[PDB]
RNA sequence: AGUCGCCGUGCCUACCAUGGUGACCACGGGUGACGGGGAAUCAGGGUUCGAUUCCGGAGAGGGAGCCUGAGAAACGGCUACCACAUCCAAGGAAGGCAGCAGGCGCGCAAAUUACCCACUCCCGACCCGGGGAGGUAGUGACGAAAAAUAACAAUACAGGACUCUUUCGAGGCCCUGUAAUUGGAAUGAGUCCACUUUAAAUCCUUUAACGAGGAUCCAUUGGAGGGCAAGUCUGGUGCCAGCAGCCGCGGUAAUUCCAGCUCCAAUAGCGUAUAUUAAAGUUGCUGCAGUUAAAAAGCUCGUAGUUGGAUCUUGGGAGCGGG
């Protein structure tokens, strides 16, 4: 039935980009400290515009 | 047929609404303050507290002048005063309902060694406890969640077999003095 | 536990404790070998110095 | 209104009994008709054999081809259609490959824009198709 | 009235009588039916499971009949028929793993032909002998408890709370983070002596000699339109490939596809499928509804069932204790 020739078109039609290395991130208990000292007091700008933690602009 | 036990219960409970944005702050707040690794450790304390709070809620529903109540009610007070959360001068069984999570977190060991000097940036405190540098009246402890009684808060110090508390230095400092004497020099 | 005499010991004492010290000795045949033979000796009847031979 | 006496229990208990069968879920479960007619014998998964590979068309507002397969079972002998979720993965399947199938998530009901499919393939040749997609493994040639 | 039976009884035999059960559900049929103590969920009331370590019952390939014995219709006792099945010199003989290990098949689906009678208990002619009952190691992310994967002090300032400052900016109480591993300290994972434990061994614990520079002793599973916590970033594709529990996305500027940075949640665990509880006051005793949304028999009588008016010794006292 139909035309099955065109399976895996896009997943084979895309280029092969490679990845990078940056670091390993802290794991376990230290990571929770990062979030605390980052979010609730790091530098505290009073006005946030209700802006998010990944808003790229 | 075997000689085994099979007895086991759980010690925590998950909430019903996973993403709420109002408690995630409180949870993560408690962590950075009292220095924990997971949400799970918090969830344990609420489970202890609810059950205390459950039982006392039932004794109140019983009448007064009932021997069960006069047995268990006087007994429960006695533990929380022993543990040092609840305070003498009030033993009424209705001041138990006004209890919070923070009282049972302050009463762990990690905090007391910190409030009692000795720790210097509380995350240090946990590392010391797990590195086996500390004792309680005779014995070393390798556990942060050890609830400390009130009878036994005047007897905490470094274990005796540590570099800190009167003992032999460690793997590094024992091979740098080696350099001062016969290695580098 | 302390005993009054060395002879009272092996009167009332477990053997495995005794053999800790070089005092008692124990025979060994692995107990699979042993009962294997025990299920033998039942296919031959009565013959004394045969069953003493154990085939 | 309601009966509401002090010694009415036989009536009420009875009334709830014969009147509970008019609920769809209870009726489905406690009668064997859905059960003996289910291709799976009250079970989650099942192995079976491939015998065709076809493409099913979709509903109106969408337009595509969803790359399903005709599959025969080992124990029962019945026949069914099944779906292969991912991009480019039908090519990973040969003829007569002894696959493992499962449900989709709606407990006998059709899902989405596919007209009459309620099974998805999971494992071909015992090497965990999802892992095979990600390149954590290859097939046992 | 008797026979048989360890004893009572239509349990059986002869002679008489015609009775016994039933809408308060007999009878018949189904059960993914061994029963119970109990298990999960649970405001209060309930719904579902219970083969599974304790008690009781039943069975030892399917059926029947027996010997011994205080006790068995035994099955690791016998004898026959059926189904299966091993030797064989072709005349004949031997068999029952739903006992411990192991194997074949079956299927979505389930461990070692290991060591010991040292513990617990049993049996015997017995302080002495036997026990795949039982203990002990092995496989084991069914599941449950504790708890690692970095800590610190100088170097700077993005900056902040404060002393000072018409601004920067000086003390830095105090903080964070990114780069320099700048700097030395502390630890165990991991090798390997020794002892202890053990029936004999292992593991735990105790303790000598080694043992970290953060390119390494490297934390994953899932997602980022909404429900629902988190990118209107970049390249490719063009109603094709594909996503999507539901609504929906894709027809050349895709917040949803294929990929890269970035971020979010749980964390040594996380996803997926299927049953089953709460949510379900969407099976309602507690506690729904019935004009038009699904819904009150066309009307009346009527047996079982359920439900049924008012009424018969009240005070006043007596021995007392309080405001
Ligand atoms: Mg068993
Ligand atoms: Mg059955
Ligand atoms: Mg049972
Ligand atoms: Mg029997
Ligand atoms: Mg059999
Ligand atoms: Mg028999
Ligand atoms: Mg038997
Ligand atoms: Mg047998
Ligand atoms: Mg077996
Ligand atoms: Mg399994
Ligand atoms: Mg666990
Ligand atoms: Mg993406
Ligand atoms: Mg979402
Ligand atoms: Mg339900
Ligand atoms: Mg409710
Ligand atoms: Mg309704
Ligand atoms: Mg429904
Ligand atoms: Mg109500
Ligand atoms: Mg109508
Ligand atoms: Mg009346």
């Amino acid at each position: 039935h139909g035309s099955l020739a065109r399976v895996g078109k896009v997943r084979g039609q895309t280029l092969k980009v490679a990845k990078q290395e940056k670091k390993k991130k802290r794991t376990g208990r230290a990571k929770r400290r990062m979030q605390y000292n980052r979010r609730f007091v790091n530098v505290v700008p009073t006005f946030g515009k209700k802006k998010g933690p990944n808003a790229n602009s | 047929p075997v000689a085994r036990s099979w007895v086991c219960r759980k010690t925590y409970v998950t909430p019903r609404r996973p993403f709420e944005k109002s408690r995630l702050d409180q949870e993560l707040k408690l962590i950075g303050e009292y220095g924990l690794r997971n949400k799970r450790e918090v969830w344990r304390v609420k489970f202890t507290l609810a059950k205390i709070r459950k039982a006392a809620r039932e004794l109140l529903t019983l009448d007064e002048k009932d021997p069960r109540r006069l047995f268990e009610g006087n007994a429960l007070l006695r533990r929380l005063v022993r543990i040092g959360v609840l305070d003498e001068g009030k033993m009424k069984l209705d001041y138990i309902l006004g209890l919070k999570i923070e009282d049972f977190l302050e009463r762990r060991l990690q905090t007391q060694v910190f409030k009692l000097g000795l720790a210097k940036s509380i995350h240090h405190a946990r590392v010391l406890i797990r590195q086996r540098h500390i004792r309680v009246r005779k014995q070393v402890v390798n556990i942060p969640s050890f609830i400390v009684r009130l009878d036994s808060q005047k007897h905490i110090d470094f274990s005796l077999r540590s570099p800190y508390g009167g003992g032999r230095p460690g793997r590094v400092k024992r091979k740098n003095a080696k350099k001062g004497q016969g290695g580098a020099g | 536990m302390i005993y009054d005499s060395l002879d009272y010991a092996k009167k009332n004492e477990p053997k495995h404790r005794l053999a800790r010290h070089g005092l008692y000795e124990k025979k060994k045949t692995s107990r699979k070998q042993r009962k294997e033979r025990k299920n033998r000796m039942k296919k031959v009847r009565g013959t004394a110095k045969a069953n003493v031979g154990a085939g | 209104g309601k009966c509401r006496g002090l010694r009415t229990a036989r009536k009420l208990r009875s009334h709830r009994r014969d009147q509970k069968w008019h609920d769809k879920q209870y009726k489905k479960a406690h009668l064997g008709t859905a059960l003996k007619a289910n291709p799976f014998g009250g079970a989650s998964h099942a192995k079976g054999i491939v015998l065709e590979k076809v493409g099913v068309e979709a509903k109106q507002p969408n337009s595509a081809i969803r790359k399903c397969v005709r599959v025969q079972l080992i124990k029962n002998g019945k026949k069914i259609t099944a779906f292969v979720p991912n991009d480019g993965c039908l090519n990973f399947i040969e003829e007569n490959d002894e696959v493992l199938v499962a449900g989709f998530g709606r407990k006998g009901h059709a899902v989405g824009d596919i007209p009459g499919v309620r099974f998805k393939v999971v494992k071909v040749a015992n090497v965990s198709l999802l892992a095979l997609y990600k390149g954590k493994k290859e097939r046992p040639r």
